[PDB]
């Protein structure tokens, strides 16, 4: 039981892991094209 | 990211960046 | 099987947020030094 | 990251972006 | 027992990835305020 | 991350940049 708990809860740590990485592509990729622009 | 990791430690043993920060 | 088939998946997960992670270091790398340049 | 995250869902219960959004 | 050593694993695994997210949101942060400051 | 990525494939058939690449 201990196993699949902890199993769920690294899930929701990759779901967050994967949020952040998508904010921190977006805003690279937004200072990039600003960059660009200029 | 805290509160799950503290949960992980004592089973294996047994949005804001703030909040990203705590869960 | 139901454990290991989840390991095996976010084990998969895993490596792509590691894809990412490196993909960022190095795009804002580059930014940093572009303006260093600047 | 959708493909083995709804993967990971369904067990617990019983390269480019757009392609890394898709796995 | 491997399955308990791979979630171990995992865990460091994704204490890493964590470590590199705030890395990058931190530097990702500092070029934009960079930007916004010129 | 090569090191736990290494030996997580193993258990399942069975700080700087480069020292983060290596872990």
């Amino acid at each position: 039981n201990n196993l699949l708990r902890a199993i769920e809860a690294q899930q929701h740590l990759l779901q967050l892991t994967v949020w952040g990485i998508k904010q921190l592509q977006a805003r690279i990729l937004a200072v990039e094209r600003y960059l660009k622009d200029q | 990211x805290n509160n799950y990791t503290s949960l992980i430690h004592s089973l294996i043993e047994e949005m804001t960046w703030m909040e990203w920060d705590r869960e």
